[PDB]
RNA sequence: CAGUCCCUCCCGCUCGGGAGGAGGCACUCUGGGGGGACUGCCGGCGAUAAGCCGGAGGAAGGGGCGGGCGACGGUAGGUCAGUAUGCCCCGAAACCCCCGGGCUACACGCGCGCUACAAUGGGCGGGACAAUGGGACCCGACCUCGAAAGGGGAAGGGAAUCCCCUAAACCCGCCCUCAGUUCGGAUCGCGGGCUGCAACUCGCCCGCGUGAAGCUGGAAUCCCUAGUACCCGCGUGUCAUCAUCGCGC
């Protein structure tokens, strides 16, 4: 293919789970590409995922979020 | 310097088996083939290949074992026949194909039947398998 | 799923290092020995179990904060 | 020469292993290697015997028995027995690290092995219960 | 046959997988790939791993492993044995992951026979491509039903890739001249190429394309 | 002399090793030379059983165990050198055969 | 070889296939797939040859093996029916036999007056046990013999 | 043919491969007893406690793992048709003996399973592999007759020492070449064996001939979390015989 462009990123920090099915679960982005650089997202990412992981982004402009949480 | 032992049978058997056409005192009797065939066949295939591979791997197990049974060697075979959809039932060969080929053999002097009651080889018997090992074996090494 | 140490396991520990303290030590294998001399071998088991927490039970008097 | 006795076992194929000097025997339950039918399982006893390299492969006579009903599961018990053989042969750490980093299968066996048929609920399996449809 | 098979013997010793196909062809050039698969390991597939012991311990089952698995699924209570006997061991394992091997490596000699590239480079190729970006899960949190865009993690990824290549050799496998080893072996290309022929591919963009709506 | 064969079997593990060693044990000094005492199998017999007599239900079902273990024993002696040994107490349940040949 | 065709003619005008030899006389009326390759062994045929690879020749040869079996040889359970109708030896069956020598023994079975008679007017299984819930959802058997 | 001075056979390119018996208890194993695993150590979170994650060493780990183990009670749950037992009823009968029939009837409807819709295939042939167990009017070596089912003759075994016994899946080479078929095995004709006084009703198995529906299944719905599931065969109880069952490997 084209690229379109990957935007590559690493999590930074995996915050909980969202979803009432639990599916996703939320995590905290930093970026390294050509591009942007260094944003800080917190994406909602699907299946197994540790922390350091690589994930493209398909769109940068993105970061919903709900949040709490542990008591 | 080889022994039944030494060779992947897949290619022994072919061997001993033309080599049982050769010599040539073992044969295809007429009645065996016909239908008095080992248990059930979808189609009963007429080659000389069919009954001296039947023979050819009995004079291997007559090697291996000490005692070896008709019913032994009938049983040995592996195959299953229909019970319909209650699940099939292992069952065995034929005695007749047996019977003969053990007693062709006989005749032939390659195999003897101890005063032990049982089965076991000649001098003759184990003499032709291992020179047919032996050019086997010898050949394997030559091909890649 | 889950752990936790029963209660009667840590009951037996305690009472052992109270009454001979200076006889128990930081080696798992010394505390078991001598928590076999001491107290009933229903089972192994256990006599593992008892010895263990006395290690821990060591370590933790010295800070000065034993519960 | 010498004689050291090892065992390897997998799932309970157990092999019952001998290492002497010679000049390359590889025997399994008395035949050469070469009988077993199949190729793949073959493949797996010899990763062991590549790995340390042919040269001590052709120096010692490996004679093995395979008493394990699995044709995968002798190919199983085998690579384990050698993998333990040729690590007393020469005695180096060398040889035992360079295994641990490629699998862990070649020296280790397995911690379990077999679970029983539970009682069950009149089927079959040892984790069923029998089809409902009662709602 | 039988020689050249002693010589498929000879060659994976020194080291091929299935006899006759070097690791070192391919290399995974795509960084998030690389511990999410297991190009770099050894020869034989049968391994019997005991993967998902751990959290990831399901990543160190050698890519063909994964493939043998996921393709034998398909099996219902009856029995199969050299006799009259079955299907039962499917179009894809009503049984054996032994026998589900063959397949494989029959499909790996097939591919190969066509492109003559390393088969492994071709499947690799393929699982990489398969996998889709991007998908849409139903989810509703706090109990708002949305609709969402979904990352697929690596992982979730070579796992649906696999999956889907399985999943369309049996529909084409169904009563047709594709035999699986065949019917996977015509997929495994295709799915490589991105080709409109891949019923994997297919559900690749359209589970991107309908998640590119929803999210 | 006479080659006396003592096999000994027993439902119970206690009760066989206490014949088994006390055996030995009295055999050792005497005209007797006496070879060690061999276990041989309990064959361990299942009985493998439905609880409920409903049949009904879920079933929970027995899973039973008899185990009878053997220990074989070869002694040299006469016959009276036998019945001194064979004096012991021997827990209930213990079956004692002896084959005699020469 | 041995001259094409694609439609040759045996056991009479029926038809005979290009499928294979065997097979296509598994399809002729009472010579099934079994009984094939014994009168194959004594015409002096390759088995596994195509059908229609024949000369008019070794058509004549089949039929007369096929007229009485037990003549050239054809052991005597190998045989399609023996022990016919308490008296006689042995006969052979094809197409015209075999309709026949069954429809005449359920014919008898009716006159006499037997269990076994009218139990397949009715539909039913004789010694099957079941017709419970058999033939589940408006389906039939069919009991006797061909719906292709 | 661990290791072997010996010994008998076969084979040989004389280098060397394999089997028997001496011999030898190494090994596999049997069953009896002992160690080892406890957050003990190390780091992070947490009230420096309790616990949770993570890391090293290690054969194994943080309920290691798999069973037995199930309170007080309820559904007036289930069994007086296994036994025990209150009450009521029956007394040429609601008893008792007997033969035969009935439980195995069917236009249908459902539950629970088995086999199955073929090339990831069959046939044919060869060759490598197991375990739990069960075995005295019982398992039956082996030999012989029979196509087989089975029969005749007969060794050993009341058991680590014999027998059922062959593992099946596996693979290799060959024939075959995607059809309602060489699928699938219903149905029916005939021949025959076996137990029992006897298998029409109403037994299984062999052989020939026959050769059905079915070519991937709506709504809806069930199981299960790893050496399990999926998948393959093997034994056992009961027991002559009906197993597509139940328990177990």
């Amino acid at each position: 293919m084209a690229e379109d462009e990957g935007y590559p990123a690493e999590v930074i920090e995996i915050i909980g789970r969202t979803g009432t099915t639990g599916d996703v679960t939320q995590v905290k982005v930093r970026i390294l590409e050509g591009r942007d650089k260094g944003r800080v997202i917190r994406r909602n990412v699907r299946g197994p995922v540790r922390i350091g992981d690589i994930l493209i982004l398909r769109e940068t402009e993105r970061e919903a979020r709900e949040i709490k949480s542990r008591r | 310097m080889a022994t039944v032992y030494d060779v992947p049978g897949d290619l022994l058997v072919e061997r001993v088996a033309q080599r049982l056409k050769e010599i040539p005192e073992i044969k295809p009797p007429e009645w065996a083939p016909f239908v008095k065939t080992g248990r059930h066949k979808e189609r009963l295939p007429e080659q000389e290949d069919w009954w001296y591979y039947r023979v050819a791997s009995i004079l291997r197990r007559v090697y291996l074992d000490g005692p070896v049974g008709i019913e032994r060697l009938r049983t040995y075979y592996g195959g299953r026949k229909n019970r319909g959809h209650a699940p099939e039932k292992f069952y065995k060969a034929g005695g007749s194909i047996i019977r003969k080929a053990l007693q062709q053999l006989e005749a032939a002097g390659f195999v003897e039947k101890v005063p032990g009651k049982g089965r076991v080889i000649t001098p003759k018997g184990r003499s032709f398998l291992d020179k047919i090992a032996t050019e086997l074996k010898k050949e394997l090494e030559e091909i890649i | 799923m889950g752990k936790i140490r029963q209660g009667f396991i840590k009951r037996v520990a305690r009472e052992l290092v109270n009454k001979y303290p200076n006889e128990f030590t930081t080696d798992f294998e010394h505390n078991k020995k001598k928590v076999q001399e001491l107290t009933n071998v229903t089972s192994k088991k256990i006599r593992n179990r008892i010895a263990g927490y006395v290690t821990k039970l060591v370590r933790m008097k010295m800070e000065g904060k034993i519960l | 020469m010498r004689i050291i006795q090892t065992t390897g076992k997998r799932k309970t194929a157990i092999a019952r292993a001998v290492i002497r000097e010679g000049k390359g025997r590889v025997r399994i339950n008395g035949k050469p290697v070469e009988i077993i039918e199949p190729e793949i399982a073959r493949f797996t006893i010899l990763e062991p015997l590549i790995l340390a390299g042919e040269e001590i492969w052709n120096s010692v006579d490996i004679d093995v028995k395979v008493e394990g009903g699995g044709f995968m599961g002798q190919a199983e018990a085998a690579r384990m027995a050698i993998a333990r053989a040729l690590v007393e042969w020469t005695g180096d750490m060398s040889l035992k690290e360079k295994f641990m980093k490629y699998d862990r299968t070649m020296l280790v066996g397995d911690p379990r092995r077999t679970e029983p048929h539970k009682p069950n609920r009149s089927t079959k399996g040892p984790r069923a219960k029998r089809q409902k449809s009662y709602r | 046959m039988a020689k050249p098979l002693n010589e498929r013997f000879f060659i994976p010793h020194e080291i091929k997988v299935m006899g006759r196909w070097s690791t070192e062809d391919v290399e995974v050039r795509d960084p998030s790939l690389k511990p999410y698969i297991n190009l770099e390991p050894r020869l034989l597939p049968h391994t019997h791993g005991r993967h998902a012991k751990k959290h990831f311990g399901k990543a160190n089952v050698h890519i063909v492993e994964r493939l043998i698995n996921k393709i034998m699924r398909s099996g219902g209570s009856h029995y199969k044995v050299a006799g009259h006997f079955m299907r039962r061991e499917h179009r894809s394992l009503n049984s054996k992951k032994v026998k589900a091997y063959e397949v494989v490596k029959e499909a790996f000699k097939i591919i190969e026979q066509r492109t003559g590239k390393n088969p492994i480079q071709v499947l690799v190729w393929a699982i990489e491509n398969a996998a889709p970006r991007e998908d849409t899960t139903s989810v509703m949190f706090g109990g708002i039903r949305y609709h969402v865009a979904v990352d697929i993690s690596p992982m979730r990824r070579l796992d649906v890739a696999l999956r889907n290549i399985a999943l369309g050799a049996s529909a084409k496998c169904y009563r047709n001249k594709m035999s699986f080893a065949e019917a996977l072996a015509e997929e495994i290309i295709l799915a490589a190429n991105k080709d409109p022929k891949s019923y994997a591919y297919s559900k690749k963009l359209e589970i991107e394309r309908i998640a590119e709506s929803s999210r | 002399m006479q080659k006396a064969r003592i096999k000994i079997a027993s439902t119970n593990v206690r009760s066989l090793d206490e014949v088994a060693n006390q055996i030995k044990q009295i055999a050792e000094r005497t005209g007797v030379r006496m070879s060690g005492p061999i276990p041989l199998p309990t064959k361990r017999i299942r009985i493998t059983t439905r609880k409920s007599p409903d049949g009904e239900g879920s079933a929970t079902f027995d899973r039973w165990e008899l185990r009878v273990h053997k220990r074989l024993i070869d002694i040299e002696a006469d016959e009276r050198a036998m019945r001194q040994i064979m004096r012991i107490r021997v827990p209930e349940d213990v079956t004692i055969e002896i084959e005699l040949i020469s | 070889m041995a001259n094409f065709r694609h439609i040759v003619r045996v056991a009479g005008v029926d038809l005979d296939g290009n499928k294979q030899l065997r097979w296509a006389l598994t399809a002729i009326k009472g010579i099934g797939i079994n009984f094939a390759t014994m009168v194959c062994r004594v015409a002096g045929l390759d088995p596994f040859m195509k059908a229609g690879y024949l000369t008019d020749e070794q058509v004549k040869k089949i039929e007369e093996i096929l007229a009485d079996p037990v003549a050239h040889g054809i052991p005597r359970w190998a045989v399609n029916r023996p022990k016919d109708y308490e008296t006689g030896r042995d006969l052979h069956l094809i197409t015209a036999k075999l309709d026949m020598a069954i429809r005449e023994d359920i014919m008898r079975l009716r006159r006499i007056r037997a269990y076994r008679g009218i139990r397949h007017e009715l539909g039913l299984p004789v010694r099957g046990q079941r017709t419970r819930s058999n033939f589940r959802r408006g389906q039939t058997v069919g009991v006797s013999r061909k719906k292709k």
